[PDB]
């Protein structure tokens, strides 16, 4: 890639700070408006919107000869949510005294920090989503699991089965969103096809046979295990699945601590985001009022809204 | 399209420690001395750890005296450039609303012009922001105010497609408090087109708003965003070199030195009499404890002691350092302090005028092609003429002109060598003539009363 | 409700040190004397606390000397700025109340101007408010007055939402005693159109008047709250630095060593005879503590004795620290002193004019723009004229017209290139013409006697 | 800023009632030194009456 070691117009002039090794730019289009990345800000520690209820009963055989008795019908409101997410950072501890390197570079500390708290922040908000959508979907029993039968992982074949699983409206999933492995199970594959259906030019497809592009990230909230027990998780989204929603209110302060021999400078920084999962509702009391990657993550803590699994978007599936 | 928008471009970063310099300053001697532990190091940092330290080194840069050197400088910059006032080339009664009152505040043109060369003497970078209400506004940016700026090439051309700055307003509360609104305009060019959202963040509730297109007064949109970068070097968005960083660093050095020179003068510049070869005995006997010293009594003194009156003497090391710099200052400067005691021969000077103006010429140009520019995009966000120019008074070294000047002008004038608004301007920049022409030449027309 | 009608931003009072500080530069040697307290620290604070440590410090600040030249800078400033009389153009016979009485207490419109020109050059800062009683009046608010104001967008334009200012006056009853009351004027623009209270405070109480909206001759009320700050900068409520900063610091620290050297010249000035290799004896059998020191009388000295005058020598370094200290005030370009030894010479003075009149022609531009500002708004009020200007001597260094000079203007009003009026301006500025144009017309239209 | 302008306008007014109260205490207290008191407490009933004032 990039080295610009030839020409050093100042010390480590951005020349490189290793800004991220996953795959981060899957948000709006980039996931077809799976997850969808905005910026509108909300109050409080929620967002609850309501809306009307799919009458159960709503049609009924009659018989004309004897009405008989009227059963009792009643409409109900359900209750959607967006629970609001609390991300942070580490104190930085800046070197105020420059530290006399080849590179000299007191102020380039911040700078690069900010590139790199930037890259990091839009990491963990793709992590956490992706985290937050397999528990949602897990909770809702919208999962398949394909790791007894065979390798544990099927070229297309797998695919077929979280079809199955979404049922008639099969047509709106459009990306898979899945770990590098999975991917690469998938070449090795369709590179020795059994039933010949791939020909040298078109062994390298990136869809998955149906119109839905796999699309890939190393996101640590895809993967699980080590050696036999490992798991990939795949988990394929309709529009608007996942929404992250940024409250702009991104804080940073730097402090003169000192208290020490040498003085003590610092960096510290705060912003926030809402969380939603289309269908699906967090469990505010059984969670928390800001909750963590490990709270968002587990089940329990997220609520089948939509009467019908085809109503809510996402369906994961496991893979070894 | 949403993202961070509070992101600094990093090597903004770079620059705001010096930009917080030269303010710093600009502001003043207060301002320096606030802030003295990033300009002057405690001559012991293992005293400074101690109470006794920290109260030395208070005392220490009080007694200190700052030069002014940098601010002498930029408003002599800024008081060369500005002789009389920028001329407005093209239809001068279509374009007044943006003359008298520019942004809507009753602050004209040639003010905003000013404090835009200003920015661009002392820390070398500004913004100009021309938007529609109906009425163009040409905002004025600071230097910490452009947030962020890029460049794709689309058909292999120099094209800002983004550029995203911080506003500051005061929310207008039923009381008498005083807030600090922050509003934030994102400026996009998508396939030659110009779009622009609006992040208002009143009572921190993000009333963020749809993607604009603004049109033309024609119609068929826009195909640059109208937002020109002037700088000390040029208009283009990569920063430029601040003019000030040199003059800046001499003074703070000089003021090192000066804080050095006067804890000499608070300490050792008083003579003390320095009774050497002297007992106990004599001292209690006949001084006492007390020395008269007026020209009314005598002190004696026993055998073969010597007084001695010690004093630091002039013309010392550090004062002569502190000259050095002095003269530094005033060499690498240009009309920043003035030396009575030298002469300067004409003509010598003469040749020299055209390399001690240099600054002054480069950003009067870029300050005149920014306004221009912005000017032109106001029109076609009216519909008005396109050839239009706002040139900064470009001659400079301006003085009431002489009469053989008015003879060679006039004469000039008669013939067609020099048209008659080119007079009036000469006429006027040599402070011979205050009427605007169009006035002059209606009183001339009628008969003298002979 | 708030009612914090006297809550002051903090900014401003971050200024209000700065500004009294100013003011008692400006003042004089008493002031400083009576607040030497700060300037001046103690050579001693162990004595400081101690009563002959009080007593020393006051007999070391009383011989100090205030070399106050910062006052001989402003009215050295003021006199170039307000040489002659600024032109006003317009109808007159008008403007003649205005310009007469421009508050209705016989104060003429340009002793106004002198003196918000004063507080521009001292600590930048002002305000002309302008007032319906019929009669528009236009006020003059002291910088310390102005204690709130307020910056808003609407339709993406700066305006001035609140601006609130104390007046001050005297309570008018029958007895002798001087009160002095206050009133509070909330001038708030909402929606685009100026209203006004008043905050009145007796008896243990705070009135409040109704919301009244002042409009013009012609009705449509107002769109721009007539009130204008003006400064150093530019006319904007923000602060502009106070140009006296520099030369302010540096007659303070001038104060301190004069107090020093002043010290030095009192203990140590005078010599002493200082008597060594003396013994008790001899002094009880000759001397007896008196020494007849003529030139009639002659003493003896026993064997081996010496005779010493000591006094403290010239060229001191603490003298060339206090002469280095005016030579900065005088390089920072005040016209503060004038200097009868230093010879110039002439053709390189005018190169480096425009640089030295930078505040000047600064100062100037922004009153001449404020007074325009008021005149236009009172013209509002009267239902008059628009087009009205009011500028200031643009023009420094002003002097008796060379008649050279003179028959140069002469031969430019022979030809239709300068007007008249021009002529008479030029000519008064000379001051080779005292009577108004209109006479000369009337007087020189008749015959000559022949 | 919402935080840092309420605390301003709370600190005005206690700042006035702070200055407010001392000068009035200390005026007292000033009052009493002096020997410049008159007492209607122990006079009689001591309410607010004409009397007290004159």
């Amino acid at each position: 890639a990039l080295s610009d070691l030839q020409v050093f117009n100042d010390w480590a002039y951005k020349t490189m700070s290793e800004v991220l090794d996953q795959q981060v730019e899957l948000f709006n289009g980039a996931t077809r408006g799976a997850i969808i990345l905005r910026s509108a800000g909300n109050t409080g520690d929620l967002s609850e919107a309501a809306f009307w209820a799919k009458i159960q009963g709503l049609v009924r055989p009659r018989d004309p000869y004897s009405n008989a008795d009227v059963a009792a019908k009643d409409l109900r409101q359900l209750v959607d949510n967006t629970i609001k997410v609390a991300s942070g950072t580490p104190p930085i501890n800046i070197p105020p005294s420059m530290l006399r390197w080849i590179q000299k570079n007191p102020q380039e500390a911040g700078a690069v920090i900010g590139q790199q708290l930037a890259g990091d922040t839009m990491q963990d908000m793709l992590n956490n989503g992706l985290a937050a959508g397999k528990a949602a979907f897990t909770a809702g029993g919208a999962v398949h699991d394909i790791s007894a039968a065979g390798t544990g992982l099927m070229t297309q074949r797998a695919f077929n089965a979280a079809q199955r699983i979404f049922g008639d409206r099969s047509t709106d999933i459009q990306v898979w969103v899945s770990h590098s492995s999975p991917l690469f199970d998938l070449y090795d594959n369709a590179l020795a096809n059994a039933e010949q259906l791939y020909v040298f030019g078109t062994v390298n497809v990136r869809a998955d046979a149906f119109g839905r592009p796999i699309i890939i990230t190393d996101s640590p909230a895809l993967v699980s295990g080590a050696a036999e027990t490992l798991r990939h998780s795949t988990l394929g989204l309709t529009t608007g699945a996942i929404l992250i929603e940024q409250n702009q209110d991104f804080d940073s302060t730097v402090v003169d601590g000192t208290g020490k021999q040498n003085i003590t400078r610092q960096y510290q920084a705060e912003w926030s985001y809402n969380l939603g999962v289309n269908g699906y509702a967090y469990d505010i009391a059984t969670g928390g009022k800001a909750p963590n990657p490990t709270a968002l993550a587990t089940a329990a803590n997220w609520d089948k809204i939509s009467t019908s699994i085809k109503d809510t978007g996402g369906v994961v599936l496991v893979t070894k | 399209d949403s993202n961070n928008i509070k992101y600094v471009r990093e090597d903004a970063k770079k620059m705001h420690k010096l930009w917080a310099h030269i303010r710093m300053a600009m502001e003043g001697s207060r301002a320096i001395k606030d802030n003295a532990k990033e300009f002057v190091p405690h001559p012991d940092n293992t005293k400074a750890t101690t109470p006794e330290g920290v109260a030395r080194y208070k005392a220490y840069i009080e007694r200190a005296v700052w030069y002014g050197a940098s601010a002498n400088t930029v408003d002599g910059m800024l008081g060369q450039i500005f002789a009389r006032d920028p001329v407005f080339t093209g239809p001068e009664d279509k374009f007044d609303m943006l003359i008298n009152d520019v942004d809507g505040s009753g602050l004209s043109i040639h003010q905003q012009a000013r404090d835009s060369a200003e920015d661009a003497l002392s820390l070398g970078r500004g913004g100009l922001f021309v938007d529609y209400s109906a009425r163009p506004y040409i905002k004025f940016i600071a230097a910490e105010d452009i947030l962020n700026w890029r460049e794709r090439w689309v058909n292999g051309a120099k094209r800002t497609t983004l550029l995203v700055f911080r506003e500051e307003s005061d929310a207008d509360d039923d009381g008498y408090q005083i807030y600090k609104e922050e509003v934030w305009r994102e400026l996009r060019l998508v396939d030659g087109t110009y779009w622009q959202r609006t992040w208002r963040e009143n009572d921190g509730q993000l009333y963020v708003d749809d993607w604009i297109s603004p049109t033309k007064a024609d119609g068929s949109q826009f195909d640059e965003i109208p937002f020109v970068i002037f700088g000390s070097k040029n208009n283009d968005p990569t920063i430029d070199m601040p003019p000030m960083r040199d003059l800046v660093e001499l003074n703070i050095a000089h003021f090192r030195n000066s804080a050095d020179y006067e804890e000499a003068c608070f300490i050792c510049g008083q003579p003390t009499l320095f009774l050497s070869g002297l007992t106990e005995h004599w001292v209690k006997n006949v001084l006492g404890g007390a020395v008269v010293i007026g020209s009314r009594d005598a002190v004696p003194l026993p055998v073969n002691a010597k007084p001695e009156l010690l004093q630091a003497e002039g013309n010392g090391m550090v004062k002569e350092a502190m000259d050095q710099k002095e003269r530094q200052m005033v060499a690498l400067g240009a009309k920043l302090i003035d030396s009575d005691k030298t002469q300067r021969t004409f003509g010598e000077a003469s040749m020299e005028a055209a390399a001690q103006n240099s600054v002054l010429s480069r950003v009067s140009k870029n300050v005149s092609d920014a306004y221009t520019k912005a000017l032109r995009w106001a029109a076609m966000f009216l519909g008005l003429d396109e050839k239009i120019e706002y040139e900064l008074n470009s001659d400079f070294d301006i003085n009431k002109m002489s009469p053989e000047e008015l003879a060679a002008v006039i004469s000039a004038w008669q013939s067609n060598a020099i048209s008659f608004t080119e007079m009036r301007w000469q006429i006027k920049k040599g402070g011979r003539a205050y009427l605007e022409d169009e006035d002059m030449r209606n009183e001339s027309e009628q008969d003298d009363p002979l």
